[PDB]
Order: structure tokens, then C-alpha cells, then sequence
């Protein structure tokens, strides 16, 4: 149903004994996502802390 | 002054997470991953402890 | 107060974190080998930085 | 040792080390399949700890 | 993207990577590899990156 | 001289026309080599730290 595909699919063992692949233009890893906290500091309110 | 400089100890105490050994050393902030893929399938078929 | 909390961690910082860095200053000088495809990913660049 | 280095910041470009073969061998294929099931059974990334 | 309340930590866990898709056996392939290894060198890649 | 070669050469385009190559093994790139700062002497600018 197609001919040559340009899309970001994992290339993995499983895959590659069906079809081929050529050599990988983009590396990458499992990544860590956090909510970023940022320097929220008032100011009166923070000196009777 | 003995508390404000408390304060200030916690004020520079331990950095933010900065790998996975930091997420297995605490438990107070829980993280998740997609329901299903081979991100999850990398987890379920590891074997570093 | 903040005296003590800085004879109390004494967590000193780099002052280099990116390579935008090094354009960014230039006391701290920095090189590569005097040969090399790495030398001439940086003779070949086409990125201004 | 003496341990007094450190490296920051990510990686600049794109590179890569795979095993090589001559042009029109037989064993390059099988070769391939065995670094994508070491690849896949994170064996590396133990080799690599 | 927005609100630019996120970010990255840490470095990358395993070596995954994406490719171009080729059938089993097509003529093709090979200068795919080698258009794709010319634009990997060029660094015109990390300029689409960019 | 060889049959296959296992070690870490870099792949590139004017080595792929005359040899074959496989999947990537290990991803890598260019850091920043930088040595790990210790502590310098202040000086007159402890007075105001
Ligand atoms: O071949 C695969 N290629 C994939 C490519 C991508 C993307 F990054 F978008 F290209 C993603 N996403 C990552 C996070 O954002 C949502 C989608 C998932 C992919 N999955 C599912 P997995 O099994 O969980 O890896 C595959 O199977
Ligand atoms: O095929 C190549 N493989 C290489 C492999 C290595 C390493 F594996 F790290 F030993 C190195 N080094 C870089 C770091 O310090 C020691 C030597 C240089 C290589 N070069 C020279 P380039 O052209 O400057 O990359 C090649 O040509």
C-alpha cells in the first residue's frame, strides 16, 4: 500500500526483519518531565515567615 | 536569628531531580508513564534493578 | 542568618553550562586537536555560532 | 584518577559508532540483527554501567 | 511551547533513534542511506532542528 | 588484510562507498571538557559576599 515511508518510527529488531532501515538521523532517550518551580518569592509576606 | 538561619540552611539544600537514581531515592513525588508502548515495554523487560 | 548558610553548604557551582557560554565570555580560553574531523566540524559549520 | 574533571552541557552533533563490514559480504545482515537484539536487551547500556 | 512551564532533566536513559522506512530488498535504499548520511554531515539536519 | 571490524570507528559518507556499515550501537557527541571547580581563594570580596 505504500512504497517508502519518511516518519519517525522506532527502528527495532522486530521491525527490521520485515522491512529495512537506513541510518538513523536522529538519536534519542527516555526523557524526565517535572512541573519546572520557579523563584516565587514575595515580599512583605516573606519577612514575618 | 537561630531560625532565620534554619531557614536559610533549607534554603540551599538538595537540588532538584537530576536522574533516575534521584527518583528511586524518594517516594513524596510519584511520576507515571503512557498506559501502553514500548516506553513502558523498556520497564517491563528491564533488568538493572 | 545568610553568612551561616554559607559557611554551612559550601556547594560550589561551574561557571560554564553551555557552549553558548564559551561565546558568550572570553577570559577562559578553550580548543580542540590540532587535526581532526572534529576540527572540521567546526571549519565546515554553517551555524554562526 | 585524580578525578578533577567533569563534563557539562549535552551533545553538539550527531555521532555514532556501528560495526563494519565489507561491500556484498554475507555476515553483514545477521551482524545487524545481532546489534538490534543487544540493543534491545539493554546488554549495552550493562556494558556500558 | 506555552505557558514554557516545563523542562528537561537529565540525560537520555537508552538509545533509541528514528529512520526512513524502506521495504525488504528495494533498489532504492541504498541512496537513500547515502542522501541521508550527506544530509547528516552537512549538519542540515540540526539547522531543521534549529 | 581483515574479515570484520569491531571497534570504534567513525562512521561517515566517504567510508560508506567503499564499505558497509551497520545499526549504531552507542550514540555520542562533542562535550565540554572542563576541569571540576574546587575552591578559590575570595578575598577582598568576602567583606560584602
Ligand atoms: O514506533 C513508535 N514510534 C513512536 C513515535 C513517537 C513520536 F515521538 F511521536 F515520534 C511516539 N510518541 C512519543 C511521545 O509523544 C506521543 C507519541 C510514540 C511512538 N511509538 C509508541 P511507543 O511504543 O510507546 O514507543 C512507537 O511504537
Ligand atoms: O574513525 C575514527 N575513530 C576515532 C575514534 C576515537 C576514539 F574512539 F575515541 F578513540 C578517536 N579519538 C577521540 C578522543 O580521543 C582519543 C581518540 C578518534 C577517531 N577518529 C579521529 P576523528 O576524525 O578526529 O574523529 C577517527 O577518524
Amino acid at each position: 500500500r505504500a512504497d517508502i515511508a519518511v516518519a519517525p518510527l522506532t527502528i527495532t529488531l522486530v521491525r527490521e526483519e520485515v522491512i529495512d532501515f537506513s541510518k538513523p538521523f536522529m538519536s534519542l532517550g527516555i526523557s524526565i518531565m517535572i512541573k519546572k518551580p520557579q523563584k516565587s518569592k514575595p515580599g512583605v509576606f516573606s519577612f514575618l515567615d | 536569628t537561630a531560625n532565620l538561619a534554619a531557614f536559610l540552611t533549607v534554603e540551599r539544600m538538595v537540588s532538584p531531580i537530576e536522574s533516575a537514581e534521584d527518583l528511586a531515592k524518594q517516594t513524596e513525588i510519584a511520576y507515571g508513564t503512557l498506559d501502553s508502548g514500548s516506553t513502558k515495554e523498556f520497564f517491563r523487560r528491564s533488568k538493572i534493578a | 542568618a545568610n553568612l551561616a548558610a554559607f559557611l554551612t553548604v559550601e556547594r560550589m557551582v561551574s561557571p560554564i553550562e553551555s557552549a553558548e557560554d564559551l561565546s558568550k565570555q572570553t577570559e577562559i580560553a578553550y580548543g580542540t586537536l590540532d587535526s581532526g574531523s572534529t576540527k572540521e566540524f567546526f571549519r565546515r559549520s554553517k551555524i554562526a555560532v | 584518577k585524580p578525578c578533577d574533571t567533569m563534563k557539562v552541557g549535552g551533545n553538539l552533533d550527531s555521532k555514532g559508532y556501528g560495526i563494519a563490514t565489507p561491500k556484498g559480504s554475507s555476515l553483514g545482515a545477521a551482524v545487524n540483527l545481532a546489534v538490534l537484539k543487544l540493543a534491545e536487551q539493554g546488554a549495552l547500556d550493562k556494558l556500558k554501567n | 511551547r506555552k505557558p514554557c512551564d516545563t523542562m528537561k532533566v537529565g540525560g537520555n536513559l537508552d538509545s533509541k533513534g528514528y529512520g526512513v522506512a524502506t521495504p525488504k530488498g528495494s533498489a532504492l535504499g541504498t541512496p537513500v542511506n547515502l542522501a541521508v548520511l550527506k544530509l547528516s554531515e552537512q549538519g542540515i539536519l540540526d539547522k531543521l532542528k534549529n | 588484510k581483515a574479515d570484520i571490524a569491531i571497534a570504534p570507528l567513525t562512521i561517515t559518507l566517504v567510508r560508506e562507498e567503499v564499505i558497509d556499515f551497520s545499526k549504531p550501537f552507542m550514540s555520542l557527541g562533542i562535550s565540554i571538557m572542563i576541569k571540576k571547580p574546587q575552591k578559590s581563594k575570595p578575598g577582598v570580596f568576602s567583606f560584602l559576599d
